[PDB]
């Protein structure tokens, strides 16, 4: 319950790159968490603030930090098409096969929204193509259900 | 009682068999090219 | 989207296969009604 | 058009009417707004 921790969370969400840098120098906790378990790196990934993702990882932020439902920055980045952020997270040792409480992986979420570029990068970093969610669904199954043939070809 | 029926069955039967049904048209829109005939389709009408 | 309407799961077969809405229907954005065709010098038109 | 006449048949006649005004009255007419399926006597596929 640190004041500077709450400011960083709000600052990293709105995309204040310079205010982050200042709060980092002032000694604000990089791994401060919401009520729902979101860190600044969660928010930066979700809203697509690349520089802040790079700045937070440079100041020793947990790249594999997980929320109360088991979702990581990579889950959010991969889901909502932030390709540049997916590359940076994976370059800083992000768990490519991270399972949320539903057994959903970055590859599932990327496949769900038909982000071909992100899917191909996740596969390059060794994403388990046969990984099943709690319902036994693979990325390929998701692609077939959505009628995405281009994406189905890649996972076959 | 003799036919194992109640007022519910009577009401249900009346709503079904005393009905005004919208049934579209022959050659209705949007049609196929070359269609020769356009005609209203008449199904069940109210009893008189 | 037409995609989301296409994914509507109508039933699961005994063998375990899926019948989606797009397996029994074509899915497109169209008019509420097709009973009026408007043109302006031969080309398609709407208006107020 | 006569009874049972289709949208397509009515569109051929409106095209003849449109073409005439943009041809034989080219000097007088600016545009023709053709409406298939509405008349003052009534509406349907056989009116324009």
């Amino acid at each position: 319950g640190s004041d500077l921790g709450k400011k960083l969370l709000e600052a990293a969400r709105a995309g204040r790159d310079d205010e982050v840098r200042i709060l980092m120098a002032n000694g604000a906790d990089v791994n401060a968490a919401d009520v729902v378990g979101w860190t600044p790196l969660h928010l930066a990934a979700y809203w697509g603030h690349l520089e802040i993702v790079e700045v937070l990882l440079k100041n020793g932020a947990d790249v594999n930090a997980y929320d109360t439902l088991g979702s990581t920055p990579l889950h959010l980045a991969a889901h909502f098409g932030h390709l540049e952020i997916v590359e940076v997270l994976l370059k800083n040792g992000a768990d490519v096969n991270a399972k949320d409480d539903n057994g959903i992986t970055p590859l599932h979420l990327a496949a769900n929204r038909g982000h071909l570029e992100i899917v191909e990068v996740l596969l390059k970093y060794g994403a388990d193509v046969n990984a099943q969610d709690k319902f036994g669904k693979t990325a390929f199954d998701i692609s077939i259900n959505n009628g995405n043939e281009d994406l189905a070809e890649i996972l076959q | 009682n003799k036919f194992q029926l109640t007022p519910v069955d009577v009401i249900t039967a009346i709503k079904a068999q005393n009905a005004q049904v919208a049934a579209g048209q022959l050659g209705g829109t949007p049609p196929v090219k070359g269609q020769q005939l356009n005609a209203s389709i008449i199904a069940q009408t109210r009893l008189t | 989207s037409t995609e989301e309407f296409g994914k509507i799961l109508l039933k699961v077969n005994q063998d375990g296969s899926r019948v989606l809405l797009r397996d029994v229907a074509k899915i497109e954005l169209g008019g509420e009604n097709y009973d009026i065709i408007a043109e302006f010098n031969g080309q398609p038109a709407s208006g107020l | 058009l006569p009874a049972g006449a289709t949208q397509e048949r009515t569109q051929k006649v409106l095209n003849e009417v449109t073409h005439y005004y943009l041809t034989k009255e080219k000097n007088n007419v600016e545009s023709v707004f053709a409406v298939n399926g509405f008349g003052f006597a009534g509406r349907g596929q056989n009116t324009g």
